[PDB]
């Protein structure tokens, strides 16, 4: 909260296997602004992603 | 698994692209009996 979101140097890193999101279009985040984000973090098997 | 109509990846936006409606097809094989060596000459944009 309170800070400003630039998501292309997250969409374009080699990192990431996925970047499937279900109500917005990852092309068009930085067009986008809301109340909150909520990021949940954890590991798992690859076989369940 | 990129190439679809309205796709979007790594692949599917920076260089080749299917349009929003296509109608057509998509075909592919394995290639590694031939086209590896590794080999450096095929690109992308």
């Amino acid at each position: 909260s309170n800070c400003v979101a630039d998501y292309s140097v997250l969409y374009n890193s080699a990192s990431f296997s996925t970047f499937k999101c279900y109500g917005v279009s990852p092309t068009k985040l930085n067009d986008l602004c809301f109340t909150n984000v909520y990021a949940d973090s954890f590991v798992i098997r690859g076989d369940e992603v | 698994r990129q190439i679809a109509p309205g796709q979007t990846g790594k692949i599917a936006d920076y260089n080749y692209k299917l349009p929003d409606d296509f109608t057509g097809c998509v075909i592919a094989w394995n290639s590694n009996n031939l086209d590896s060596k590794g080999n450096y000459n095929y690109l992308y944009r």
